[PDB]
């Protein structure tokens, strides 16, 4: 739709890629497996990149010249989850990497001599402060900016 | 949300307590001139019958080629020199007693004064002021978008969403 | 420092608004189930009044209502920093004045209060969730379906369907 | 279409606001104060500035614009000449 061309529903250049290129894959008139039970170009590796026919799903997917598919993601016509869908995902996953970074850390500096407890690991991954992340509804999105890490501590 | 509670003195207050809104009194009387302009329709029903419309030949053409060209530059050029009259006088004041740049008058009791021309009470100018400002800025954008047409309502509902 | 919580105000009021709107949300469904036949998205419109005009549009509707919801909501704001709502039965509850053995701070667990006659915001506790998580449920299962329960002929037994989408 | 002389009209609006004071009080340059030779020392440095002296002819020589800018621009510059034209002179209305 946008700058490159249209998706899969038609994309000539893209088609030619399917075809030569892979299929030459072929390329081996035979090469012996008439019945034989190993050499697997034969089945999929092609067909797994191939039966990926005039279907790939359908994904929209813009495809420029040479018909390799370009990613817009401007949240329109079709292309939204080529960044946000896998974007918030990157956010949510990290941040629950370091929410617990700022956790199997802010749980130590106390009691008795706490000077490298960390070259070994107290609860592995933290396996205690663990889920604190999925057990973030809202969380740092409020309690980070109000209290605890409070400007005070700023 | 600019008057979302914030401001101290010469800047904060000082600039505005009447001062800027007393200068925003002009805004209202400009929008009294402009709402002395729009009322061209202003009312349904009376004639014009038919006022300087779409350029046919200005005031009286002049015995000689009109100075630049158009009605606009000749009526314009002057306006911004013959009105600098007021703002000169409006920008020579001070609030308490007036002498020169005198001895020492900052604060004892009575506390300076109040916008020179304060509220003096009648806190009703402002209640109509921001009322007018809110209009000029506000749904005056009912007629500040694509108003190539005019008045011709024909029954249905009201409103039209985001567009264009 | 603030040992620990906290909060309070906070998001206990956080909930009840979930609770009591998940409750309503499901009045939504209630309808099409006994004398049944009529719903899903049914992207309503939503009940629709008279034969004297609309007509697809006359207007965004929907879009407005909630300009309203909007300053009424600033109002509940307009409450919870500084306690103001006559009844006073969400912010802690009613039973006028009280509960606020947690309004000036120092909770830990604090259970609460609030019916004069009589009992509580409690077994309105647990209709409280039944319905939040219900929705979770409710617009869980669409994304493939939309109906409950006949008899023992051939319905309630799950016969054949069709992944997730995939 | 363009008022070209809309604005050269306009710019020596302002630098006649220039023709100013070569005339009126005392010498040039509010006499070289400080120019060559070099300020006290001064020194940080340094002065002066004064939010308080944007008057004097605000009112008077705000006319200067309408001078040349009227009758001497779009209305054919000094028609009232003659004053030694024979090695030539004129001069002659391109307008
Ligand atoms: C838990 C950890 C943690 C957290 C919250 C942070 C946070 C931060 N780091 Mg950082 N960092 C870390 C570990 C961490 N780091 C480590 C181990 C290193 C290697 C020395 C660095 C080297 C580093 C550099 C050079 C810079 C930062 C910067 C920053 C800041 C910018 C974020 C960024 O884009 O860098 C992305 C994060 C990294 C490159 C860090 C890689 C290490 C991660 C993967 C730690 C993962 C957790 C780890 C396994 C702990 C074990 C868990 C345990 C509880 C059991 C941000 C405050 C930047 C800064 O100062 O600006 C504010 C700066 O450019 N970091
Ligand atoms: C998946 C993609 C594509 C599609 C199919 C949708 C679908 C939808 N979007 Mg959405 N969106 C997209 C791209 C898309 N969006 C892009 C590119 C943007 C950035 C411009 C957004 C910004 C956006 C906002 C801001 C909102 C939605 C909302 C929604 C609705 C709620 C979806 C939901 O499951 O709740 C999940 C929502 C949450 C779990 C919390 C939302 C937090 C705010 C939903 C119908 C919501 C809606 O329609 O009304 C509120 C919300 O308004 N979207
Ligand atoms: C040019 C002319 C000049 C010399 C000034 C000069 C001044 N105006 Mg002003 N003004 C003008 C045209 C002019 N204005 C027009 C056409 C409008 C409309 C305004 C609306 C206006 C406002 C609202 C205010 C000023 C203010 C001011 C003063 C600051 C300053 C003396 C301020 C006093 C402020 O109050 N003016
Ligand atoms: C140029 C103006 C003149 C005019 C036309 C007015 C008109 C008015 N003044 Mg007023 N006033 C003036 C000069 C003027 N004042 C001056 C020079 C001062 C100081 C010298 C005052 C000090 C003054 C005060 C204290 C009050 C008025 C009030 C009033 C209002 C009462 C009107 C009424 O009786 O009907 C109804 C009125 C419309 C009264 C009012 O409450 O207004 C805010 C009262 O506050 N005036
Ligand atoms: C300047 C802006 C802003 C503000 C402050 C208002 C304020 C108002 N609008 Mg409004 N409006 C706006 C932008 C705004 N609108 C925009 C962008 C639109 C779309 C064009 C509308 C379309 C609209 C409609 C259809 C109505 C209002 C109405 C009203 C009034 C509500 C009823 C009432 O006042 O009760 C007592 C008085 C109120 C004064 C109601 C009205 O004016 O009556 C016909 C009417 O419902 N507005
Ligand atoms: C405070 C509220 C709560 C309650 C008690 C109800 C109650 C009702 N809603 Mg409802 N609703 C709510 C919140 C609530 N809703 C919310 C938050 C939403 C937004 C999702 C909706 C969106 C909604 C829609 C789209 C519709 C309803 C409908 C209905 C009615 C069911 C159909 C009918 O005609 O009744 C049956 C009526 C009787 C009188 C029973 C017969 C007995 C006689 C003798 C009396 C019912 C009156 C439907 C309706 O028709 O609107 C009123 C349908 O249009 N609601
Ligand atoms: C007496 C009246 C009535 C009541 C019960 C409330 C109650 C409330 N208002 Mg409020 N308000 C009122 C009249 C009232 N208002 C009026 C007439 C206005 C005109 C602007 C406002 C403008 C206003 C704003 C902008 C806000 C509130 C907010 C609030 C809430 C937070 C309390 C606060 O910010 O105090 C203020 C406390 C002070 C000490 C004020 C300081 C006074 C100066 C001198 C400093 C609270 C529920 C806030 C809110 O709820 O946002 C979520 C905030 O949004 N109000
Ligand atoms: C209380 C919270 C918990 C949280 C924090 C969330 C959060 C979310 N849910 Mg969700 N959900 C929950 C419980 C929760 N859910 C439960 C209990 C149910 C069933 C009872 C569901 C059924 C559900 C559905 C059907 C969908 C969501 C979706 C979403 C996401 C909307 C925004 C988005 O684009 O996803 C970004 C996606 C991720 C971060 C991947 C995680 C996959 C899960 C969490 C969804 C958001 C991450 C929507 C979505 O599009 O997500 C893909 C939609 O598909 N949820
Ligand atoms: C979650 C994630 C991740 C990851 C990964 C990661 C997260 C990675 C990271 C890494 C890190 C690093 C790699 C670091 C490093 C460090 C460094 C490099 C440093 C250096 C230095 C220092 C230390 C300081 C200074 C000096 C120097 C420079 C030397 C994501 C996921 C995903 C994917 C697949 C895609 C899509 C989206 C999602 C779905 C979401
Ligand atoms: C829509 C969109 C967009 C927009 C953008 C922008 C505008 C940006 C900016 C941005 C920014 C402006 C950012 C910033 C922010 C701030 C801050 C401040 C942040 C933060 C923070 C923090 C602090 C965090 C922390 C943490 C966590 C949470 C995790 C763990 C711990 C840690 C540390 C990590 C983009 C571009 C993307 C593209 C397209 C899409
Ligand atoms: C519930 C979530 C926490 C909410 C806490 C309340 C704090 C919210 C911030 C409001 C303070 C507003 O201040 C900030 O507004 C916008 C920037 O942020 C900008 O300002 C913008 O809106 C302001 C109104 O406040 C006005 O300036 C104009 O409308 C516009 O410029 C200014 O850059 C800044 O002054």
């Amino acid at each position: 739709d946008i700058a490159g061309l249209t998706p899969c529903k038609e994309s000539k250049q893209f088609a030619k890629r399917e075809k030569q290129a892979l299929k030459k894959l072929q390329a081996s008139l035979k090469l012996y497996a008439d019945d034989s039970a190993p050499a697997l170009a034969i089945k999929a590796t092609m067909e797994k990149t191939k039966k990926r026919f005039d279907n790939y799903g359908k994904y929209g997917l813009l495809c420029g010249s040479d018909g390799l598919p370009h990613l817009i993601v401007s949240g329109d016509q079709r292309h939204w989850g080529e960044f946000i869908t896998p974007g918030i995902l990157f956010l949510y996953i990290a941040g629950w990497i370091g929410w617990v970074g700022r956790s199997y850390l802010i749980a130590i500096r106390d009691e008795k001599k706490p000077t490298q407890k960390e070259i070994i690991i107290d609860v592995p991954l933290a396996s205690s402060l663990l889920f604190r992340g999925f057990s973030w509804p809202v969380a740092a999105y409020r309690e980070l900016l109000n209290g605890e890490l409070v400007d005070n501590n700023f | 949300s600019a008057p979302g509670d914030f401001g101290f003195d010469p800047l904060g207050l000082g600039e505005v307590p009447a001062n800027l809104e007393r200068y925003k009194e002009s805004e209202l009387i400009h929008c009294r001139w402009a709402m002395l302009a729009v009322p061209g329709i202003l009312v349904p029903e009376a004639l014009g019958y038919g006022e300087w419309a779409a350029l046919p030949g200005g005031q009286a053409t002049y015995l000689g080629n009109p100075v630049p060209w158009g009605t606009l530059p000749t009526i314009l050029a002057i306006e911004f020199l013959a009105i600098a009259f007021v703002e000169h006088q409006r920008s020579m004041e001070k609030d308490p007693e007036k002498k020169k740049y005198p001895g020492g008058a900052f604060d004892p009791l009575g506390y300076s004064k109040d916008p020179k021309k304060l509220e003096e009470l009648k806190v009703k100018e402002i209640k109509n002021g921001r009322l007018a400002l809110l209009a000029f800025v506000g749904f005056c954008v009912q007629q500040s978008a694509y108003p190539g047409t005019g008045p011709l309502e024909n029954l249905a509902t009201h409103l039209a969403d985001p567009w264009h | 420092l603030a040992e620990d919580p906290e909060n309070l105000r906070w998001f206990v009021q956080a909930e009840l608004v979930n609770g009591r709107w998940a409750m309503l949300g499901v009045a939504g469904m209630l309808l099409p189930e006994v004398f049944t036949s009529i719903g899903i998205i049914n992207v309503p419109k939503w009940y629709a009044a008279g034969k004297e005009e609309y007509f697809a549009s006359s207007s965004t509707l929907f879009v407005i209502e909630f300009i309203l919801s909007h300053y009424v909501e600033i109002r509940r704001w307009q409450d919870i920093k500084n306690p103001g709502s006559v009844n006073q039965d969400p912010i802690f509850k009613q039973y006028s004045l009280p509960a606020g053995e947690v309004g000036y701070p120092g909770g830990i667990f604090n259970p609460l209060n609030f019916a004069p006659t009589l009992e509580a915001k409690e077994k309105e506790i647990a209709n409280g969730r039944l319905m939040l998580a219900f929705l979770g449920f409710i617009i869980q299962h669409n994304v493939t379906g939309k109906g409950p329960f006949d008899n023992l002929l051939q319905h309630i037994s799950d016969p054949w369907h069709n992944t997730i989408v995939q | 279409p363009s008022l070209v002389i809309s604005l050269s009209t306009g710019l020596s609006l302002f630098l006649g606001r220039f023709v100013f004071f070569n005339f009126q009080r005392e010498n040039m340059a509010k006499q070289v104060p400080e120019q060559n030779g070099m300020s006290h020392f001064e020194a940080g440095d340094t002065r002066a500035k004064e939010y308080v002296s944007l008057l004097k002819s605000n009112d008077p020589v705000g006319f200067n614009i309408v001078d040349v800018l009227a009758w001497g621009s779009i209305g054919h510059i000094v028609a009232y000449y003659i004053l030694a034209t024979a090695s030539n002179g004129y001069d002659p209305s391109f307008f």
